């Protein structure tokens, strides 16, 4: 029995999104990637870099922001472009977000020496797709 | 005030605000001139590019925009900026 | 001058303007120096130091403590071809182990005079 | 035959102006150093106000946990350096000289 | 905080065999050659057998950047065979999709 | 000083799907004939890097995970231009380049003759 | 082949830079192994590791000033404050076994 | 605490022209579009989901900012950095006629900061062999001295360079290269009567 990442639904009671609900045996098919960036393509170099760099972002970017991420990252990768756009919860005030926004571009664009912008599209709740 | 708003932001735009006084004073200024004193068509205008390129409006601005409002008979967007002023 | 910096920041104050924009935002990043100097090249600033391609070549001109004619010096004909078809190295690089080489090969003379033949 | 036209030649400027200058100005415009999203925009200036103050506010404090840990920003992977990603230095070097010790204890 | 001595003594081994490489490279140019004789490729012998340990990429052990594993490794993407798929499977890693054929 | 002359450049875009490079082989299509530029389309044949992991963790060796990886291709040959256009073209690529495809730019400059080449004794 | 050719490959040798009197193989093994780099120094070997102490000093600085709020510590001085709460706490620099 | 604004969706009139609106490359932001385009696998008795939370309009594209128009706006502004090629150049035989040398170059692009490549330093150098000032002995000499450089069917020697990592250095390297063989291609040497 495999199970990935994906969701067992267990009675019509659990919001899923849509990322969730779809398992990678639909990647090609019904979904899309996360991140983007051409070091997977041949030829490239730099890769192990550019993978420990989408990681630990993530990670930053999730346990800085506490319950602010309604769903993951979308980390696109245009040469010295890191761009966030990422789905936030209508909850705390539009100050606070500026001040975060700001620290963020402070503290990515001075550690991975690097210009980055950030965008947000808020959402008042979690994004739901099915009761599954 | 066309002298002052050729030079605003479009030939050099070291004319526009130092403070934020000075882009709220200037545009106050122009929009009240160009509510009171001109036709329909420069008050929305001023409704569209400059209430709303700079934030909302003041309480004497927003009572220029009544009356000007009020001499070309448009009553009906006054909720919009009386959430805007309050 | 202090107070000519202090007048650029007075410049700064005054020629401070907004962003209408993403054109403006790559005006920002592109006056600030940040992103690359388009159309790219990779040979921007990393340009091994302004050597010509005869400084890689030939480099007959860092070989002069070394014999003419016997084993030694063809040992140091592979050495020195060896780092000539190496673009991994600069030059400076390249003369420092060269130095290593010679100053190895005259610092133990006892059995480079056992070898029976004379090593410059 | 064979005319040869002579290298105009440009900068990164030139290109700011063939691009980036041949665009209008917008009509529904909040100055741009915010968001457009519909939650986060202003709707006062007490709010672009204290927006713009959180702004820098962040960004003082990410100066200050900068120059508060030196040695955390110093492994570089980028190569051709934009010159505002490294830290800046309080401290003298200079103890035993006078003039150098007297600039390097005020003016640095 | 790290917690481990296998991983670490791997960092160990890399560092200080990018320390002892061109130290190495004249030795075994000593080394292997049908020309300068015997005496000077032994007292080269001497000299590389003497060096001290940790000093020499042989040692070199291709483990995990996330979780230290020797075997079952990417040199592609420098990890382990679980956390990639862990990623490749939540559907980050660019270009690695699940193959149908 | 003159310029340096192109008979002809290429830029080569590949990816990891084909619609958006497709839509940018469009863009760039647009760019050449609107600016006369003299481009064609040509496709070379595709890779598929095709690697294969263990699915368990501790002993199940029969069953395996594959992950596919497909690179597609897509080049465009830049004809008879100069050194001011080739940076004019290239900068609208590549300040329009997008986040999935891939860039690699060849140009087959031009030169009369060497110096002592004419009638030389070194 | 007579020294027509020898001739030839020595001169072209002069010229596109190979060495110009016949070798070994064995004694080509210090032209490649010159021609290139040392396994070592590639910056895809010894910085396969990044700096990693560097990252986690980094985030326990965060969590310290509060910045991070780091999970996986809160809920491990959770169970920690729980493990000393019971009354098996860790024991002292100098009881142990030899209590 | 908790506020209530809607987009410029509404407040975007009809006629506004799409440079003003979509300038550059964007993130996507659904605040700004007033287009209702749907995406998602849509489920059986449902909708696929719209632009809002549309993380799949996330990662995908859109091509919005290069509006055609304003692709003709660049390129008209784009009129002023140009040259021509000269129209005795266009038919390629005349352009061999008059430069049979070409030099080719490397150049690439990477994901992320850095920018070297290594194999962006090689400059293949062509030469169509029939535009020389070569005599007999002399190109018999030039075919026996490259060897297999030298494309015999079609009459091009291709040399390639990568001794340096500068791409003018080995280009340098190149002409040095065809200017000592162009020097050697003349001299009959001592034991060239011992053929
Ligand atoms: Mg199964």
């Amino acid at each position: 029995k495999n199970r990935a990442a994906r969701v067992r639904v267990s009675k019509g009671d659990k919001p899923v999104t849509y990322e969730e609900a779809h398992a990678p045996h639909y990647i090609a098919h019904r979904k899309g990637w996360l991140s983007l960036h051409t070091g997977n393509l041949d030829g490239e170099d730099h890769a192990a870099e550019r993978t420990v760099e989408d990681v630990f972002l993530r990670k930053f970017m999730w346990g800085t922001f506490p319950g602010c991420l309604a769903d993951q990252l979308v980390l696109k990768r245009r040469g010295n472009q890191l761009e966030i756009c990422a789905v936030v919860l209508r909850q705390l005030s539009p100050h606070k977000y500026y001040f975060l926004v700001g620290y963020s571009e402070t503290l990515l664009s001075y550690f991975y020496k690097c210009p980055v912008r950030l965008h947000l599209q808020t959402v008042p709740s979690k994004v739901v797709y099915k009761y599954l | 005030a066309y002298q002052v708003h050729g030079l605003l932001k479009t030939g050099d735009n070291w004319k526009f605000i130092g403070p934020d006084q000075h882009r709220n004073f200037y545009y106050s200024k122009f929009f009240d001139l160009i509510c009171l004193m001109e036709q329909i068509d420069v008050t929305l205008k001023w409704y569209e590019d400059l209430i709303p390129s700079a934030y909302f409006p003041h309480s004497q601005t927003m009572i220029h925009l009544l009356q000007a409002l009020d001499v070309a008979n448009r009553l009906e967007v006054i909720p919009k900026i009386w959430k805007d002023s309050k | 001058s202090l107070w000519d910096v202090e007048f650029a920041k007075q410049l700064a104050t005054v020629n401070e303007q907004p962003l209408q924009n993403g054109f403006e935002e790559l005006i920002q990043w592109t006056k600030e120096g940040k992103l690359w100097e388009f159309p790219i090249n990779n040979e921007a600033g990393f340009d091994d130091d302004g050597s010509e391609f005869h400084e890689h070549i030939f480099l007959e001109k860092h070989l002069e403590s070394f014999p003419k004619q016997g084993p030694i010096r063809h040992f140091m004909e592979l050495v020195t071809c060896g780092l000539s078809k190496n673009p991994y190295l600069s030059v400076k690089q390249k003369v420092e182990h060269i130095e290593w080489f010679r100053n190895y090969f005259n610092e133990k003379k006892d059995i480079l005079k056992e070898s029976n033949i004379q090593f410059n | 035959e064979v005319v040869i036209p002579k290298k105009k030649t440009w900068d990164k400027v030139a290109v700011l102006q063939a691009l980036a200058s041949t665009v209008n100005r917008d009509t529904t415009a909040v100055p741009y150093v915010f968001q457009d999203d519909p939650y986060l925009m202003p709707a006062s200036s007490l709010e672009s106000r204290s927006f713009l103050l959180a702004k820098k506010s962040g960004e003082n404090v990410a100066k200050f946990i900068i120059n508060s840990y030196p040695k955390y920003f110093q492994k570089d992977i980028a190569e051709p350096h934009i010159p505002c990603l490294m830290p800046e230095y309080f401290e003298p070097q200079i103890k035993d000289i006078s003039e150098a010790a007297l600039k390097e204890r005020i003016e640095l | 905080h790290y917690v481990d001595w296998r991983m670490w003594r791997d960092v160990k081994r890399r560092k200080m065999a990018y320390e002892y490489a061109d130290e190495r490279l004249r030795i075994n140019s000593l080394r292997k050659n049908t020309i300068l004789p015997k005496i000077l490729q032994d007292v080269a012998d001497e000299e590389i057998a003497a060096l001290p340990r940790d000093s020499c990429p042989v040692r070199i052990r291709n483990r995990c950047v996330m979780t230290s594993r020797p075997r079952g490794v990417k040199r592609r993407w420098r990890l382990s065979r679980i956390v990639f798929r862990h990623l490749a499977d939540h559907g980050q890693l660019s270009g690695i999709q699940r193959a149908t054929w | 000083e003159p310029d340096i002359l192109y008979k002809r450049l290429s830029v080569l875009v590949k990816g990891h799907d084909k619609a958006v490079l497709d839509s940018y082989e469009y863009f760039a299509v647009l760019a050449a004939k609107e600016l006369g530029i003299s481009i064609k389309v040509h496709e070379p044949p595709r890779k598929i890097e095709r690697f294969t992991l263990l699915q368990s963790v501790h002993i199940y060796k029969k069953h395996r995970v594959q992950y596919e990886m497909r690179t597609l291709y897509r080049c465009l040959e830049l004809e008879h231009l100069t050194g001011s256009t080739a940076d004019v073209y290239l900068e609208y690529i590549q300040r329009n380049l997008p986040e999935g495809v891939a860039m690699e730019v060849t140009k087959t400059q031009l030169e009369q003759l060497p110096e002592h080449i004419k009638e030389p004794i070194w | 082949l007579s020294e027509y050719a020898f001739r030839m490959s020595r001169l072209s040798a002069r010229l596109f830079g190979e060495v110009t009197r016949p070798t070994n193989s064995k004694s080509m093994k210090v032209v490649k192994l010159f021609s290139e780099l040392p396994l070592a120094k590639k910056k895809e070997t010894y910085d396969w590791y990044p700096n990693h102490h560097t990252y986690a000093e980094l985030m326990q600085t965060l969590r310290f000033l509060g910045l991070y709020r780091d999970e996986h510590q809160d809920f491990m001085d959770e169970q920690k404050r729980l493990k000393k709460l019971r009354g098996k706490e860790k024991p002292k620099k100098g009881e142990g076994k030899r209590a | 605490r908790r506020k209530a604004l809607p987009p410029r969706t509404e407040k975007m009139a009809v006629d506004q022209d799409w440079p003003s609106v979509y300038p550059v490359a964007a993130p996507f932001k659904p605040s700004a579009v007033p287009l209702p385009v749907r995406m998602g696998y849509p489920v059986k008795k449902g909708v696929p989901m719209a632009k809002e939370g549309n993380l799949e309009l996330l990662k995908i594209p859109n091509f919005l900012h290069l509006t055609p128009v304003a692709i003709k706006k660049h390129c008209e502004a784009l009129k002023d950095f140009c040259t021509e090629w000269p129209a005795a150049l266009d038919s390629d035989e005349k352009c061999e006629k008059h430069f049979p040398i070409e030099i080719d170059s490397t150049d690439y692009v990477s994901s992320g900061p850095s920018v070297r490549n290594p194999r962006a330093r090689v400059v293949v150098l062509r030469v169509k062999l029939s535009s020389l000032n070569l005599d007999d002995h002399a190109k018999k000499k030039l075919i026996k001295l490259v060897g297999e450089r030298y494309c015999k069917t079609t009459d091009v020697l291709t040399i390639k360079t990568d001794r340096c990592p500068l791409r003018r250095q080995n280009y340098d390297y190149a002409v040095y290269l065809l200017t000592v063989l162009y020097h050697e291609s003349w001299n009959t040497e001592e034991w060239e009567k011992s053929k």
